[PDB]
């Protein structure tokens, strides 16, 4: 901001599976998960899986 | 998989003897069983030798 300030707005999540071979290729390049591909397991970028 | 075994494309898992002990090692005495690899957590260590 134009007094010298920021703000943190909000910080991005990524996913990933146990199995992404089972993700359901939605078009493009866009995926849902399946029982096949488990369950996302959610972190961040820099931290832990990611 | 999720199980975390390790499966072929029709779900049959992989064998192997297992390891026991801490630390961990494998015996010849053992009965093959699924491998698995956990992903679960380490404990901590209480330092014994330096």
């Amino acid at each position: 901001y134009s007094n010298e300030q920021e703000q943190v707005l909000g910080q991005i999540v990524l996913a990933n599976f146990a199995n992404n071979e089972g993700l359901a290729s939605q078009g493009d390049n866009v995926w849902a998960a399946t029982q096949a591909s488990g369950v996302a397991l959610l972190g961040t970028a820099g931290s832990g899986n990611f | 998989d999720e199980n975390r075994n390790l499966v072929n494309m029709q779900g049959m898992q992989l064998t192997g003897y297992p390891a026991t002990g801490t630390p961990p090692t494998i015996q010849q005495g053992a009965n093959p069983a699924p491998i698995t690899i956990p992903n679960t957590l380490m404990a901590a260590k209480s330092t014994t030798t330096a």
